């Protein structure tokens, strides 16, 4: 009934939704493979803010070391799918 | 910093195998292979009331009247309230009334 | 969780951890979203003000003073996500996370209740049989002669090969098993 | 019973839940108003607490001096 | 008995003022009302204590059922800092929670009026400890304040939960027990108290400030906690004080006792008994 | 099994070679290893692990003993059964231990003192005693009917 | 405005001063500790993920802990005056204390019965 | 005198009945939470009957249903002191528990 | 089966119903339904059972023991009459235990019957209980786990000697 | 599948977030997550909830039923 | 109450304590004091099964209220009239207790006035 | 649909 299951496409759409809502990331240059420093031009504090935004949306905590490892939205989406057992 | 290439490749391969394992965790449509309603007031509640209540009520009433009242002090109850102007059913005497109630200000 | 901790935390990692913990305790204090956004922007401004330090001993002293201030002004009950440690739903389903080796002990009737899933289970077991010796050989080959080694593990280095010690990671129970 | 989840918008409220909730709150308020009208002994009581200082010495039975 | 009950209802209300988990808040509400019963048993009023037993049973059953529906609709999320707009998004649960909070605080002619108000008049009118009386009244005011804290931080303000809406309270198995407990929490105290055989003669000839004491302190607590919640809404950080640290950290009794007594017990056991 | 005496715990180490052998037995570094002082309490060469409970251990790590928050092969504290997560906690607190002790003791002492103050200064209503009839309900409370009680007299006012 | 650590409320690993003034020998100590931890983890992971394993995994640390807590105590015990006094008080002082408590109570009760001042109104199931 | 004791022990029998159904190996064919919820609501109705009787006549009851053991001059017997407190708390607790088990059937789904 | 000589019960005095209101009594309605549905089949089953009992009726007797010589007229060391007197004493001890149980049930029945008037109307039951517990404390108290006729006789002799010494002055 | 609303509909204007943004702009600061937090102050959530509006829920129909009950009682006697 | 402040702040000599009330003979100031009369008596209180706490000087009103409840058990909202009668009797009893307190307090003040006169 | 296998111990014995 309640708690509908997640999907890879839905997780990707939500992550890109938050990144588009972020003011420092212009939506026209944002892609799923866009790196936070290489072509997005952010820094470590911005990365921590992005991780906390994903954390606040998805209602669970990414630990600090894995969070520092996540660096593009594709890795963020892969981490969300791996953590919540989303396979399709 | 970011992912080193070795751990990145390891997580990609491990996650792909996790996708395969979770897909294999699915159930085929034939699994598991296993080897008079009326209305709720007339059959759902009535049968329950006449089966799981009526027979137990019979058994408890039998045990109470024929195995507790046959014994002296199993069922002991307090004296009922007796008021002035009342008539005793067992004895037949009427209780005399009260006095004249001098205070009737309220 | 999916990455092993290093020998030590660097200064940059400690600064990021302090920043995240400070903002989490700030949201615990502020509750309301606009109030938290205002004071989190103030905290980010403070961190950006102390960002460009070159001496690095003054930076370590500033980090020590900042975390001392954090311990003085931390919330007695900070907000914890339910799945986080110390939360409400943490380890709630470990009683339901049954390990997969009990299906080896299942009765043949219970195995016959799920034929296709069990057939896939021996296919996975046969794959594990075939891959174990190769991944042990890979682990023995890639071990450095020096005493230095971390808890990280190598990936598969060629086609038709699996990452070493993949079974306990791939076949772990689901966080929502039922 | 099952409804479509919403991402960031206000959820589509069903008629039954809002009708029955306002019915329960209205029943509570009607009960409070009815009982307050019928027996307003929540305030002041109805016995009018006396003032002991206004009582007189001859009914209190103290000898005069 | 009177002193212990007054102390425990004061302490549990103090703890309830600053908790964030809604279940912990209404649990300390349960313990504070138990302290009120314990005060009532410190008086020679046992039947009032049993009437409050039934009354409290109704209230906490409905309040806890409402809180559980809130948690299930918000996907196992428990503290009030990630809630809000519950009046608009869950109207039935909001209405029943408001009924429970008002009747727990002692809104007149509800189920709680026929026990809590009589307890307040009994403690105001019979010979008791003065400090126990004062902290009982202050505990009632705090009951009003944490009920206001529940009402504000859950049913009011802006949403703070994660965005994905998974609220579905349209289940009859959810609605109907709350309906029955709402009928209880509205009418059961009245029906029961008018069906009680007359015992433990209350006193009714009593001054107006003593008679309306419970209602006055409940209204005062509601107003004080409302303006405090508006001050929390106000855009200013303040340095925490040891009073709020004491209230939020459970009075330090769990940490201090649960660390010093098991450590001494097990240390004595292993170091002396077995080993030595 | 294959546990032999050189891998089982032994006596208190005296020589640095014995200390190094004990450190290799317990899978510790030599200067990290530290036995209990030779006070004759049966400790011997077992290391003095720091008095930290299992709550301080990192909960985001996949420990080999997940409930115990310990890895495989690492030395086990002498008081592990006291320091398990179902038992005594030594975690840092938001306010200091002495502050907690003084605050709790001061609150308890203040409550006891004010309860004594309220007991020596009771609060009541400006009323007399309750009037009870028939020699203060002598027969009702169970006085002897053969002897006559002292007449308890009440008057109107 | 300083946190005071306790045995039951220890100093945090971020409030302690030992990790702000770091040293190369402490860094290499952490490196070697991680090396031993990684070696033990690799050995345990190999034994855990071994498919030919048909039993559980024995823990030598647990075996050593049980032996130290159970069988090593009397070989490694030496009598000192401190533990002699501690054993004497912990094995006798409660016994003499409760002896005096029970002896005083029983003598008082016995005397009260002998001159009859103690009343057993309905005490028949002693 | 008979209907009162029969109602009280029928409350107890209706409480013990789902336990025997649970250990009687037929749970897999019936709806056990719904069955138990109906059992509690029926226990509430047969608990409402002595509530009405006590509200009418204020009869105070003692029931010695089973003599367990006699031990020199002390008889341990399983007995019920059917009080005002006992009757009213029985009715209130059964009503509350009926609500809680319906809420449990809703809430402990997918368990 | 029980008798009011050993289980006394005062006659019930219930008042006649005087319903001032016009509403029907649900207790009376449910009671009439309760008899008509439950009491009639139960008493029919019990009547069938009772006539089966009358068809197969058997009798049993209550055993009685004659009085063996008491331990006072009984020589020490001669374990035959020692044994006979000791088992007679044990039998009387068990009988006194059940007498105590009877008196305690009488007191409990009085308290439950009187209710709020138990402090006045249970004076006779409380007096009987007090007298019988004084007698029981005089005869059987403080004997120990190895209570016996010899120990009871020694305690009685000590009590008689104390009473005789106190009766001199 | 589930379709998300257009992110471009989430605007800053007319909000406590607008007040916060002006307060930060007084100090020369920029808040970039305000558009992410803008969904809680728009649409069906865009409304001030008031404590008498919470307590007096259903009070209108309760008072209507109360006056109908009084009228019925008066017509009865 | 202001009586507590008067006792605990100004003086305790004239402000009395609740246990030794009355501390003066009942005939002092009353030339002829009537005995307090009751309607209800012991046999009817025992028959009505009143608790020992409620066998006070309003036992007749309590008996009438209990009789009404026992008769009209259905529609329990029946006899608020003699519920109010019993409550008014208890109010009169509480007023008499207040009169006893005030009389003994004024007698304490009169005793202090006599002492300062002497 | 989309139902998944539930891993359970051997309750057969
Ligand atoms: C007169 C002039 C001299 C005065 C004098 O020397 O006084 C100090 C002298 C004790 O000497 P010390 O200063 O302890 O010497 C320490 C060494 O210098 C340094 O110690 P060390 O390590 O070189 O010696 C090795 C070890 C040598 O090994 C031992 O001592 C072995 C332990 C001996 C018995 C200990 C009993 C106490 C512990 C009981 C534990 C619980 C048991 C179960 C209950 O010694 C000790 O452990 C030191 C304590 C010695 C105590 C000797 C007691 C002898 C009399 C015992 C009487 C019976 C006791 C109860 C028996 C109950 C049986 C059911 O006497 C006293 O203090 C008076 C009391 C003596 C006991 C009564
Ligand atoms: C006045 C009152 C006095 C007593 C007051 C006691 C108060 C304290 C109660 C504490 C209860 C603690 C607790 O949680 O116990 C759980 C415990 C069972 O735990 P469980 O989690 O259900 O275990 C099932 C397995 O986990 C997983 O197995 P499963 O889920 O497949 O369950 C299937 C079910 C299937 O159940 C069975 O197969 C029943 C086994 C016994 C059958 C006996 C047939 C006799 C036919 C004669 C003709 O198995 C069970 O329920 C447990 C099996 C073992 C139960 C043994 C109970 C004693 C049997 C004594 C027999 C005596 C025969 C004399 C001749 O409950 C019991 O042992 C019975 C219920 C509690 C006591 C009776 C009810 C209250 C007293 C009424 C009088
Ligand atoms: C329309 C239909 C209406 C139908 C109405 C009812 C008709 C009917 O069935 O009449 C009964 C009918 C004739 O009634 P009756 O002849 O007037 O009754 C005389 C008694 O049966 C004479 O007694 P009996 O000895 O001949 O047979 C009864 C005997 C039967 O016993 C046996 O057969 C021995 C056991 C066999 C086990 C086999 C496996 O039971 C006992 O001795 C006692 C059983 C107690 C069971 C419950 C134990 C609770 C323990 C609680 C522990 C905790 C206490 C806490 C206390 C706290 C305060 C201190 O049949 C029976 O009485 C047979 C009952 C068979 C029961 C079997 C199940 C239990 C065993
Ligand atoms: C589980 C609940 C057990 C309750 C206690 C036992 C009830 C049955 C009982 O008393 O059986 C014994 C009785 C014969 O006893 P009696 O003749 O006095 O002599 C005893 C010497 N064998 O035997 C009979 O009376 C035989 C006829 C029994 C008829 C069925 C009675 C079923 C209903 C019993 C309800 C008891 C409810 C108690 C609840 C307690 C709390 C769980
Ligand atoms: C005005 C008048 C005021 C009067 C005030 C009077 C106050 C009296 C207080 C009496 C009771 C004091 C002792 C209470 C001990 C409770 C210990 C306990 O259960 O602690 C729980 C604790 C862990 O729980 P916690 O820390 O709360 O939560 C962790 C969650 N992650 O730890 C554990 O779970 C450890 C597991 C148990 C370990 C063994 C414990 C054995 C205890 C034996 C005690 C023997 C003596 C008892 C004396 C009682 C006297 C009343
Ligand atoms: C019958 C048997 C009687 C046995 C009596 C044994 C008495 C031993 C007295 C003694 O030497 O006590 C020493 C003890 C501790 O002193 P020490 O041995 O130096 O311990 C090192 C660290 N404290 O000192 C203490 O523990 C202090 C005792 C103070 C009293
Ligand atoms: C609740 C109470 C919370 C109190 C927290 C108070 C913290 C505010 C004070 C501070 O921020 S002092 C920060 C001191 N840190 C530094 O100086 C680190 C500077 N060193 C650097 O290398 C920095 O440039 C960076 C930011 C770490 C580099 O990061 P890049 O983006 O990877």
């Amino acid at each position: 009934s309640d708690a509908p299951p997640l999907t890879l496409d839905g997780i990707k759409d939500r992550v890109l939704y938050v990144l588009k809502l972020y003011d420092k990331i212009d939506p026209e240059k944002l892609s799923v493979n866009s790196h936070f420093m290489k072509d997005l031009g952010l820094d470590s504090l911005d990365q921590v803010e992005i991780i906390m935004a994903m954390e606040d949306e998805f209602g669970f905590e990414i630990p600090d070391i894995d969070a520092e490892k996540l660096m593009c939205p594709q890795e963020i989406v892969d981490y969300i799918a791996d953590k919540k057992d989303v396979y399709e | 910093s970011g992912y080193t290439p070795d751990e990145k490749l390891r997580l990609q391969q491990l996650r792909e195998l996790r996708r395969r394992w979770l897909k294999d965790q699915e159930l085929s449509p034939r699994e598991p292979v296993l080897p008079k309603n009326m209305v709720f007031k007339a059959y759902r509640s009535s049968l329950f009331a006449v089966s799981h209540v009526l027979i137990p009520m019979w058994f408890v009433h039998y045990y109470v009247k024929y195995h507790m009242a046959t014994k002296p002090y199993t069922i002991v109850s307090s004296k009922p309230r007796i008021f002035p102007g009342d008539t005793i059913l067992e004895t037949g005497e009427v209780i005399p009334p009260m006095r004249d109630f001098p205070d009737q200000h309220h | 969780a999916f990455c092993a901790p290093p020998a030590y935390l660097t200064h940059q990692q400690k600064v990021l951890r302090l920043y995240k913990r400070a903002l989490r305790h700030l949201e615990s204090w502020c509750i309301h979203r606009d109030k938290y956004r205002y004071f989190a922007c103030l905290m980010r401004a403070r961190f950006e003000e102390h960002k460009n330090e070159k001496d690095m001993m003054r930076a370590t002293q500033l980090l020590r003073e900042a975390e001392e201030e954090f311990w003085q002004n931390q919330h007695p009950q900070p907000y914890i996500f339910p799945d986080s440690p110390g939360g409400t739903s943490f380890e709630r389903y470990e009683c339901y996370k049954v390990p997969e080796w009990c299906l080896d002990y299942w009765h043949p009737s219970e195995k016959a209740m799920y034929p296709d899933y069990f057939s896939k289970r021996e296919q996975w077991k046969k794959l594990r049989m075939e891959s174990w010796d190769r991944e042990v050989k890979q682990l023995q080959e890639e071990t450095s002669p020096d005493g230095i080694m971390t808890e990280a593990l190598p990936p598969a280095r060629r086609e038709g090969d699996l990452p070493p010690l993949w079974w306990h990671i791939v076949t772990r129970p689901r966080e929502r098993p039922t | 019973v099952h409804i479509q989840p919403r991402y960031r918008e206000f959820p589509q409220l069903t008629r039954s839940q809002v009708i029955q909730g306002e019915f329960l709150s209205s029943l509570m308020w009607f009960w409070i108003l009815w009982r307050f009208w019928h027996d307003s002994d929540a305030v002041l009581g109805h016995f009018s607490y006396p003032d002991p200082s206004q009582w007189t010495d001859e009914e209190l039975g103290i000898p005069p001096d | 008995m009177l002193c212990l009950g007054a102390l425990t209802t004061l302490f549990t209300a103090i703890c309830a003022l600053t908790q964030n988990d809604i279940k912990k808040i209404i649990a300390f509400s349960t313990s504070s009302q138990l302290g009120l019963m314990m005060v009532t048993l410190g008086m020679n009023q046992p039947h009032l204590a049993f009437l409050h037993i039934c009354t409290h049973a109704f209230f906490k059953a409905m309040l806890f059922m409402c809180s559980g529906s809130i948690i299930h609709s918000l996907a196992d999320e428990q503290d009030i800092r990630k809630m809000g707009n519950i009046t608009k998004i869950m109207p039935f649960t909001s209405s029943c929670l408001v009924i429970g909070s008002l009747a727990l605080t002692g809104m007149p002619f509800l189920t709680g009026f026929y026990s809590k108000d009589l307890i307040i008049e009994a403690i105001n009118t019979c010979n008791t400890n003065a400090w126990a009386l004062l902290i009982t009244l202050i505990a009632t005011s705090m009951t009003a304040m944490y009920s206001m804290r529940i009402i504000y931080f859950v049913t009011m303000t802006k949403p703070r939960f994660p965005p994905l809406i998974s609220i579905n309270e349209n289940d009859p198995d959810l609605m109907n027990p709350i309906k029955r407990l709402a009928f209880g929490s509205i009418f059961a105290g009245f029906v029961i108290s008018y069906n009680i055989p007359p015992t433990s003669i209350p006193v009714l000839t009593m001054p107006w400030f003593l008679k309306t004491t419970a209602l006055i302190i409940s209204v005062l607590g509601f107003l004080i906690a409302l303006e405090l919640n508006n001050l929390t809404m106000k855009l200013s950080m303040n340095k925490a004080n040891p009073y709020s640290s004491f209230s939020t950290l459970l009075g330090f009794f769990p940490s201090i006792i649960h660390r010093i007594t098991p450590m001494k017990s097990l240390n004595l056991s292993l170091k002396t008994s077995l080993t030595l | 099994f294959h546990m032999t005496k050189d891998m089982l715990p032994g006596s208190y180490p005296r020589t640095p070679e014995e200390r190094a052998a004990a450190a290799k037995k317990y899978n510790m570094r030599v200067e990290d290893y530290e036995p209990y002082p030779d006070d004759g309490m049966g400790y011997g060469d077992y290391p003095m692990l720091p008095n930290r409970s299992q709550h301080e251990r990192d909960p985001w790590y996949q420990w080999d003993h997940s409930e115990l928050r310990m890895n495989w092969g690492e030395p086990i504290h002498w008081d592990l059964d006291m320091y398990i997560r179902n038992r005594v906690d030594t975690s840092p607190t938001p306010v200091s231990w002495d502050v907690m002790c003084k605050h709790l003791f001061g609150f308890v002492a203040f409550m006891v003192f004010m309860f004594w103050v309220g007991h020596v200064f009771p609060s009541y209503q400006p009323v007399g005693p309750k009037q009870y009839p028939y020699n203060n309900l002598y027969l009702e409370r169970g006085g002897d009917p053969t002897k006559e009680p002292e007449p308890v007299v009440h008057y109107d006012i | 405005s300083k946190y005071k650590p306790a045995p039951l409320a220890t100093l945090p690993s971020t409030l302690d001063p030992a990790e702000y003034d770091v040293s190369p020998e402490t860094r290499r100590a952490q490196v070697e500790r991680l090396s031993i931890r990684a070696r033990l983890k690799r050995e345990y992971l190999l034994q855990y993920n071994d498919p030919k394993r048909v039993s559980h995994i024995e823990d030598p640390a647990l075996i050593r802990w049980t032996y130290a807590r159970s069988a090593n105590i009397y070989p490694n015990f030496r009598p000192t005056p401190k533990n002699s006094l501690l054993g004497a008080v912990a094995g006798f002082g409660p016994l003499i204390f409760w002896y005096y408590v029970f002896k005083t109570d029983r003598d008082r009760k016995e005397r009260l019965i002998q001159e009859g001042k103690l009343d057993r109104k309905f005490n028949i199931s002693y | 005198m008979n209907i009162f004791t029969t109602s009280i022990l029928l409350i107890f029998i209706l409480l013990l009945s789902p336990i025997l159904i649970s250990m009687s190996n037929l749970i897999k064919h019936i709806n056990f939470p719904l069955y138990t919820t109906t059992s509690i609501k029926f226990s509430f109705i047969i608990s409402l009957l002595p509530l009405l009787m006590f509200f009418h006549n204020n009869m105070e009851y003692m029931i010695t249903t089973w003599h367990w053991v006699t031990m020199n001059s002390m008889e341990l017997k399983m007995s019920f002191k059917t009080d005002f407190f006992s009757i009213l708390f029985t009715s209130v607790a059964l009503f509350v528990t009926w609500s809680i088990m319906q809420f449990s059937s809703w809430y402990m789904h997918s368990d | 089966s029980w008798d009011k000589d050993v289980y006394p019960e005062p006659p019930s005095r219930t008042p006649a119903p005087s319903p001032q209101t016009s509403l029907p009594n649900p207790i009376t309605y449910l009671t009439k339904a309760y008899d008509l549905v439950v009491d009639w089949p139960v008493t029919l089953v019990r009547e069938f059972i009772e006539r089966q009992h009358a068809k197969n009726r058997t009798y049993y007797y209550h055993r009685q023991y004659r009085r063996v010589p008491d331990i006072t007229e009984c020589k020490e060391g001669d374990v035959l009459c020692i044994y006979e007197a000791e088992m007679q004493w044990r039998r009387d001890f068990k009988v006194d235990q059940e007498i105590m149980n009877i008196i305690q049930e009488r007191l409990k029945a009085c308290q439950q019957r009187e209710g709020e008037n138990y402090q006045q109307n249970c004076a006779k039951e409380l007096e009987q209980f007090t007298k019988v517990t004084k007698a029981y404390q005089d005869r059987y108290l403080d004997l120990g786990a190895y209570y016996s006729a010899r120990k009871c006789l020694a305690k009685q002799k000590q009590r008689m000697l104390e009473e005789r010494k106190a009766a001199r002055q | 599948k589930m379709e998300l609303p257009d992110y471009r509909q989430w605007k800053i204007e007319g909000t406590p977030l607008e007040t916060v943004q002006k307060k930060l702009a007084a100090r020369g600061l920029r808040d970039p997550w305000a558009r992410n937090e803008a969904w809680r102050y728009m649409g069906g959530f865009a409304g001030n909830i008031t404590f008498p509006s919470v307590i007096l829920k259903g009070f209108k129909w309760g008072f209507a039923a109360f006056v109908v009950a009084l009228g019925a009682e008066y017509f009865l006697d | 109450g202001a009586h507590l402040t008067r006792r605990y702040l100004w003086d305790a000599s004239v402000e009395p304590d609740p246990e030794k009330i009355p501390s003066f003979p009942p005939d002092l100031g009353f030339p002829e004091r009537k005995e307090r009369v009751m309607v209800a008596t012991q046999q009817e209180m025992m028959d009505a099964q009143l608790t020992l706490q409620q066998r006070d000087y309003c036992a007749h009103y309590l008996i009438r209220l209990l009789k009404c409840k026992r008769d009209s058990f259905p529609n329990f909202l029946a006899c608020k009239h003699e519920q109010h009668d019993w409550d008014y009797c208890e109010h009169l009893d509480y007023v008499k207790r207040m009169k006893e307190f005030e009389r003994e307090r004024r007698l304490l003040q009169r005793k202090k006035r006599r002492a300062l006169k002497e | 649909g989309k139902r998944l296998f539930v891993v359970k111990p051997s309750l057969y014995y």
